[PDB]
């Protein structure tokens, strides 16, 4: 919860 | 190369905040 | 970073963050030294005590950051790893002797005003800089303490280069010619200290010869954070750069 998710581009 | 030259700093001529006090420690 | 201030925007634009794909974390700091090498610490990839051993696919390199937590979108770019070189002789068994590493980016990455590489000193610039009482720029999105937690941006604190001696008499672990600390005595008041999940990041000068900054550490191992009569180790980078050297010329 504390990061905020990647584009999935990449992961 | 162009290596330790920050494009928002030694690029526009512009200094950090602190980055005297790392000068005034070279004696 | 303890007792630091949160960096300014591009000041280290070189600081890579070491991000952990799952669960999604950060690992280590680590340094851009070309477009397509970061330099890091051995211990952030391999160390067997805790069991850690990460390989290429467990982790992405974050470069050009500022927050810690959020995408910054536009701004940061992600990269992949190609291959993981750890020193071989990289003493995990006993005092992170030789704490360094290097990883060869999947695809060169793009440098703009928030991504730059470092320089890594050569043999003069060393030896002029590295000297007790000089001080060196540690940065990171570390622990701010020991028990805030963790910050919301990029964390920086400039440390004094520490004599050797006084340096092995503030712990019982065996310090090598590879190995230098840092931060400020009981005495001098000042304080500031790398934390845990700053391992890997850089411990840059800057040069008053040439004005350019010189990566000369590397976060390395610390007993506890900003402990009054302790110091920081650093790797170091010079001391190193012939293995260094090495692989980026054969790989
Ligand atoms: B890093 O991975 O983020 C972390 C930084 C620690 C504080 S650095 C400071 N105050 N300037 N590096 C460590 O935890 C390393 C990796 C393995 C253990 N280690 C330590 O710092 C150890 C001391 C030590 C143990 C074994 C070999 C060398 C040194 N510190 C403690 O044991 C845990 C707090």
């Amino acid at each position: 919860g504390d990061f905020e998710e990647i584009p999935e581009e990449y992961l | 190369a162009d290596c330790g030259l920050r494009p928002l700093f030694e690029k526009k001529s512009l200094e950090d905040k602190t980055e005297r006090e790392l000068l005034e420690s070279y004696i | 970073i303890v007792e630091g201030s949160d960096a300014e925007i591009g000041m280290s634009p070189w600081q890579v963050m070491l991000f952990r794909k799952s669960p999604q974390e950060l690992l280590c700091g680590a340094s851009l030294i070309s477009d397509r090498w970061v330099l890091t610490a051995a211990h952030c990839l391999l160390y067997p005590p805790w069991d850690k051993n990460f390989t290429e696919n467990d982790l992405l390199v974050r470069i050009g950051k500022h927050s810690r937590t959020r995408y910054e979108r536009n701004i940061e770019k992600i990269s992949m790893l190609e291959k993981i070189y750890i020193h071989p002789r990289y003493n995990w068994r006993e005092n992170l002797d030789r704490d360094i590493a290097l990883m060869k980016l999947k695809k060169p990455v793009a440098f703009s005003d928030y991504i730059h590489p470092v320089c890594l000193p050569d043999r003069e610039t060393a030896a002029s800089l590295l000297q007790a009482g000089y001080k060196g720029r540690v940065t990171g999105w570390g622990n701010l303490k020991e028990t805030k937690g963790q910050p919301s941006v990029l964390q920086v604190v400039n440390l004094p280069i520490v004599e050797r001696p006084v340096c092995k008499d503030s712990t019982r672990i065996r310090i090598t010619d590879n190995m230098f600390c840092a931060g400020y005595k009981p005495d001098e008041g000042k304080r500031g200290d790398a934390c845990e999940g700053d391992s890997g990041g850089p411990f840059v000068m800057k040069s008053p010869f040439n004005n350019r900054w010189y990566q000369m550490g590397i976060v390395s191992w610390g007993e506890g954070c900003d402990r009054d009569g302790k110091y920081g180790f650093y790797t170091h980078v010079f001391r190193l750069k012939k293995w260094i050297q090495k692989v980026i010329d054969q790989f």
